[PDB]
């Protein structure tokens, strides 16, 4: 009993640690795009 | 002779409560083995997650 309740905290935690990486990767993403756009709309300016 | 049959029932009964206890036992001996293998295996999946 002891064993399985360790596993068992072992795989909550492993998954939790993915799922939580996939949001926070996530919102860099989102964050980066901004960036990207913010970027390229300054080009266009600048070349002009 | 009734004492000797009461007596004599009395001991196919202690043989009978005998032979139950060993296979109890036989039963808890197999029971040992399958929990023994059930923690060297989920002793190897914890180190395997950790």
């Amino acid at each position: 009993a002891a064993h399985a309740d360790e596993v068992f905290s072992l795989e909550n935690r492993k998954q939790q640690l993915a799922l939580s990486m996939e949001e926070r990767k996530q919102e860099v993403e989102v964050h980066r795009d901004g960036l990207r756009a913010e970027l390229r709309l300054l080009r266009e300016d600048v070349h002009r | 002779f009734q004492k000797k049959r009461r007596l004599e029932q009395q001991l196919e009964g202690q043989g009978k409560a005998i032979k139950g206890l060993t296979s109890a036992m036989g039963r808890l001996h197999v029971d040992l083995t399958r929990v023994n293998g059930l923690i060297a295996a989920n002793s190897a999946a914890r180190q395997a997650l950790a």
